[PDB]
Order: C-alpha cells, then sequence, then structure tokens
C-alpha cells in the first residue's frame, strides 16, 4: 500500500490538504528512507519535503504521522553532513525535544534516536541540541526506581544517544552537561545489557579522553571499580570501551593512576597482553606504557603483578604497533624505575627482543629503543656492570644494529647511537 | 617519561539509521 512509492507521489501526498493523505505519503517516504541499499535522501531533501515533516512532528492529534515523520526525519539525519543540517535547518531539534515527553514510547523512542543521530554530526550540533535543553527531557526518561523495567531497546537508544551527547572534542561538551548526565552514566554503568554497558562505557571513554579535570570529574564518581570489573567482560564490545577508558584515566595524574592500579585492574593485563584481538593488544599495552611512566611504587606493582614477561612477551612477538607501545612502555619503565627494577627487566631477556627491535624502519621506535637503552647502561654503570651488559648486546646481534644506526638519515639516531658506540663499545 | 594521550578518532560521526 505505501511500498516502492515515487518520490512525486510522496511529494503529491503530502502536498495534499488531507491528513490521512498526508499520513500515507509520510509512511511512503518512511519506507523509502529505510530501505537497505542507497535511500534516495538527496531526493526527497531537493523535493522540499523536511519543513513538512518537521511541522508533522507537532501534529498531537496524529499520533502516526508524528512517528513517521520522525522515522524519515531519523533517517535523513542518519546520513551525510549536509543532510543532517537539512534536517537541523528545518527547525527539527526543538520539535523532538517536545516529542520527548509523547505519552507513546516508540515516538519518545524515536525522536531519542534522532537526537542521537543529530548530536553525533559533532560538536557543533552537539552542543546546539544541548542548548534547546535536551538533557533534562532524555534524563527524566530514566528517572525510574528499576531500569529493568524499559523495554530493552528503549534503553539500548537511550544510552546511545547519551553517548553521542558525551562525544567528540574542540570542543568536549560543556562541564554541566557533563556534570548533569554523569550520575546516569554510572547507573547505566551497572546495568546487566551487554549493549548498554558497552555504550556507557563508551560514553566514559569520551568523558576521560582529556585534560586531566575531565579524568578527576569521572573518577570522583567511582566509577573506576566498576571499569575494571567490565575490563575483565567476556564481550569484546564491552572489553574494548572499558580498556579505552582505563586507559584514558592512565593517563592523568598519578593519583588518578593509582586509583586504576587499587581497582585490582593490573591482574587483567595477563590476558590483555596476550589477547588474540590485535587492537586489545595494542591498546592494553598503551595503558601499560602510561602505567610505568609513573612512579617508581607504580612500576613495582607492574612488577609484582608479573607483568614485566609479558610486555617482553609483547616487544618480541606482536603487530608492529603494538611492538611501537611496548617499546615506549620499557623507555618509559627504564626513565623512572629504581636501578633494581631496571636489572629485573634485563634479567628477564628485554635485550634481545629490544635490540632485534632496531631493525624497524620507523625513526621513532629506534629512537625510543636508544633512549632505553641508554638508561639501561645508565644503570650498569651505577653498577659498574656495563661490560656485561656490552656483552650482552653484541651477542644478540645489536652492536651490529647500533653501529649500522651511526649511519642512519635522522641526527638524533645518528647521535645516540655513535654516544652509545664511544661510551660502552 | 611523559604520559601519551590516545591518537585522535579516525571515525568523526556515529549516526544510526533504523531499517
Amino acid at each position: 500500500g505505501t511500498v516502492n512509492w515515487s518520490v512525486e507521489d510522496i511529494v503529491k501526498g503530502i502536498n495534499s490538504n488531507n491528513l490521512e493523505s498526508q499520513l500515507q505519503a509520510t509512511q511512503a517516504a518512511r519506507k523509502l528512507l529505510s530501505r537497505e541499499k542507497q535511500p534516495p535522501i538527496d531526493n526527497i531533501i531537493r523535493a522540499g519535503l523536511i519543513p513538512k515533516f518537521v511541522s508533522f512532528l507537532g501534529k498531537t492529534d496524529c499520533s502516526p504521522i508524528q512517528f513517521e515523520s520522525a522515522w524519515a526525519l531519523t533517517n535523513i539525519a542518519s546520513g551525510t553532513s549536509e543532510q543532517t543540517k537539512a534536517v537541523v535547518d528545518g527547525g527539527a531539534i526543538p520539535a523532538f525535544i517536545s516529542l520527548l515527553a509523547s505519552p507513546h514510547a516508540h515516538i519518545s523512542e524515536q525522536a531519542v534516536w534522532a537526537l542521537g543521530n543529530i548530536a553525533g554530526d559533532g560538536s557543533a550540533f552537539r552542543d546546539l541540541v544541548i542548548k534547546h535543553g535536551a538533557i533534562d527531557p532524555l534524563l527524566a526518561l530514566l528517572a525510574v526506581p528499576d531500569l529493568s523495567t524499559l523495554a530493552c531497546g528503549y534503553l539500548r537508544n537511550l544510552t546511545w544517544t547519551l553517548s553521542n551527547l558525551c562525544r567528540n572534542k574542540n570542543p568536549a561538551p560543556p562541564l554541566d552537561a557533563v556534570e548533569q548526565i554523569l550520575p546516569t552514566l554510572v547507573r547505566l554503568l551497572h546495568h546487566n545489557d551487554p549493549e548498554v554497558l558497552a555504550d556507557s562505557c563508551w560514553a566514559i571513554s569520551y568523558l576521560t579522553d582529556g585534560p586531566n579535570e575531565r579524568i578527576e570529574m569521572v573518577v570522583k564518581k567511582g566509577v573506576v571499580p566498576q571499569l575494571v570489573k567490565l575490563l575483565g567482560a567476556t564481550e569484546l564490545p564491552i572489553v574494548t570501551p572499558a580498556l579505552r577508558a582505563i586507559g584514558n584515566i592512565v593517563t592523568g595524574t598519578d593519583e588518578q593512576t593509582q586509583k586504576v592500579i587499587d581497582a585490582g585492574a593490573l591482574a587483567v593485563f595477563p590476558s590483555l597482553l596476550t589477547n588474540p584481538k590485535t587492537n586489545i593488544q595494542k591498546e592494553a599495552t598503551w595503558t601499560m606504557s602510561n602505567i610505568t611512566a609513573g612512579r617508581q611504587d607504580q612500576i613495582q606493582q607492574v612488577v609484582n603483578h608479573g607483568l614485566v614477561p609479558f610486555l617482553v612477551g609483547v616487544l618480541s612477538k606482536a603487530d608492529f604497533k603494538t611492538q611501537k607501545e611496548a617499546a615506549w612502555a620499557i623507555t618509559n619503565y627504564t626513565s623512572g624505575g629504581t636501578v633494581e627494577q631496571i636489572v629485573y627487566l634485563v634479567h628477564c631477556g628485554i635485550i634481545e627482543p629490544l635490540m632485534n627491535l632496531l631493525s624497524a624502519k620507523d625513526t621513532k621506535i629506534i629512537q625510543v629503543i636508544l633512549d632505553a637503552i641508554s638508561n639501561i647502561f645508565q644503570a650498569a654503570e651505577k653498577l659498574g656492570e656495563t661490560e656485561k651488559l656490552s656483552i650482552m648486546i653484541e651477542e644478540c646481534g645489536g652492536l651490529d644494529k647500533i653501529e649500522a644506526l651511526q649511519r642512519h638519515e635522522n641526527e638524533s639516531v645518528y647521535k645516540a647511537s655513535l654516544n652509545l658506540i664511544e661510551k660502552y663499545f | 617519561a611523559r604520559k601519551r594521550s590516545h591518537s585522535p578518532t579516525k571515525k568523526l560521526r556515529y549516526v544510526k539509521r533504523r531499517f
């Protein structure tokens, strides 16, 4: 009945003065915009239909046309930034915010979804949705004693839209908006649905991707233990955002990092640092690199949890990006560590893989490795065992690699290699 | 030894079409 209409027929129906004809044409538009392959969004926009749909959003007496137009506009807003902008330019934001209070749950859900797409376009539309007052009604939709009474799809859509309100930087979301959203986010972070958990973790990861004051806003809510628990989940879609959030948090101050450690995060890293998903391994090793950049007691907790052998493992075999993160972790470790910690590192077998990685073409990883070797040599000097370390490097085939780097294009690599050769070889 | 922040996301827009 409303299937496979032409845009011409849709226009004729919507331009009729008959609300039922308008409803049928709007539903045909919705079905066109819901097709799997290349929905004709641009044709619908060029036909001038967005203002009509937006006006239909306000037909409180015809809830079906509200729903159909909300769905059509949601799918238009799901397209390119220009198509989302076409929806915003038609006045859709305040109309959808008004629909958030609809007594019909499917209409409220559709408005939530549409605002999620609009905010997901970027920081400008995110902040514009916020300025029009979306957060209060959105959060009111979740003000129930037990989230489990809400329909699963409804709650998932609310969580996703809230996550888009937390997303993007340059600028980051307004501080007052983040403080307004965070308590509901914590509650959602304790929900049992895997998709709600995943999107809540993503929102926290966004909110912690910034300066230390944003991180502090988050960690003062006490969510770090829940994030560690989720770090241990079996569902990769939960572990990925949980790990991103924990890594962001350990980019902060030593005290925030210590909050991560105290919550028991390090005990999860034997599995994370051997995870079959390359992205998990890379992100876990980056997190480790930022933990080894911390205090000597924090390096010591890395040692106690038995993680140095796992760093040697990643450095020995992993995708190259993860090996680069591991090199960074080793260099930070040797920069901040005691002499005893550095000798422990050597005793775990770091030198041979660290030397094998000097065969790489990336200049940055070579510089990182040369810095680490210099630090290890400084510790050896403090112990008077520099000759033993030199022999160690020579047996690995590393002296050849260093003396070869003496002929490298980068000045820093050149000078560092020559300095090592002159002082210790 | 300084902390290193995460790389900028290359996914700049997050939108969902309702099928």
